[PDB]
């Protein structure tokens, strides 16, 4: 992810 | 089988073109497969799961989803109305707190847990794990995702929502798993979706209607929403015997709609998850 949704 | 007036995302994954409203799928519907949703938990009592969902592990005071995110993702995997694989078994692993946050050590433990726990479960058609989470690059987080995949679980992870190269994010940047970007109903890359060479596939991620806590529904956006579309599709395809956990990501990429998306930067795959259903 990252911010992931 | 056909679901009329389906959420746009479900319709999209069963069509070669945007703008349709029917979700076409094989009636087997992922029966015999199992999907672990590693998130804020799952409201297992929601009528939409029809008793096919259960919490198996929490890393917090309760196993309850006090957030909604996990329930929403689980819904896109396998709820009756909003799910890709409508007869799959759902297992909830709560590694994120009710604010949607979690430490890397906990997320890793959750992945290691799934690798072991699957050996205790009856999942004849195969096992999938859906990880709609992430943060900054971590070799240890990447390693944990790699282990889970290696253990024989189809791992799908969100690319992230920073409109940046996913190489700087984990577990998105782990090459061995299935890294999922997001698209909208007009076949554009979602404005927030991460991109880059590490992406394997795109799924519907903008304005996704699914289940929510308190027995409700809502529409939200993110690569978090695209990931369960791919995870559900994997479970669906494994049940049909078309692919295995080891090669599902490759098979999905191979059989995807190609070149349909706009606003894809050079070096990023132009591939959209597609079920190839023919009655
Ligand atoms: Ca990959």
């Amino acid at each position: 992810g990252a911010l992931a949704g | 089988a056909a679901q009329t007036n389906a959420p746009w995302g479900l319709a999209r994954i069963s069509s070669t073109s945007p703008g349709t409203s029917t979700y076409y799928y094989d009636e087997s519907a992922g029966q015999g497969s199992c999907v672990y949703v590693i998130d804020t938990g799952i409201e297992a009592s929601h009528p939409e799961f029809e008793g096919r969902a259960q919490m198996v592990k929490t890393y917090y005071y309760s196993s309850r989803d006090g957030n909604g995110h996990g329930t929403h993702c689980a819904g896109t995997v396998g709820s009756r109305t909003y799910g890709v694989a409508k007869k799959t078994q759902l297992f909830g692993v709560k590694v994120l707190d009710d604010n949607g946050s979690g430490q890397y050590s906990t997320i890793i433990a959750g992945m290691d847990f799934v690798a072991s726990d699957k050996n205790n479960r009856n999942c004849p058609k195969g096992v999938v794990a859906s990880l709609s989470l992430g943060g900054g690059y971590s070799s240890s987080v990447n390693s944990a995702a790699a282990r889970l995949q290696s253990s024989g679980v189809m791992v799908a992870v969100a690319a992230g929502n920073n409109n940046a190269d996913a190489r700087n994010y984990s577990p998105a940047s782990e090459p061995s798993v299935c890294t999922v970007g997001a698209s909208d109903r007009y076949d554009r890359r979602s404005s927030f979706s991460n991109y880059g060479s590490v992406l394997d596939i795109f799924g519907p991620g903008t304005d996704i209607l699914s289940t929510w806590i308190g027995g409700s529904t809502r529409s939200i956006s993110g690569t978090s929403m695209a990931t369960p579309h791919v995870a559900g599709l994997a479970a669906y395809l494994m049940t049909l015997g078309k692919t295995t956990a080891a090669s599902a990501c490759r098979y999905i990429a191979d059989t995807a709609n190609k070149g349909d998306l706009s606003n894809i930067p050079f070096g990023t795959v132009n591939l959209l998850a597609y079920n190839n259903y023919q009655a």
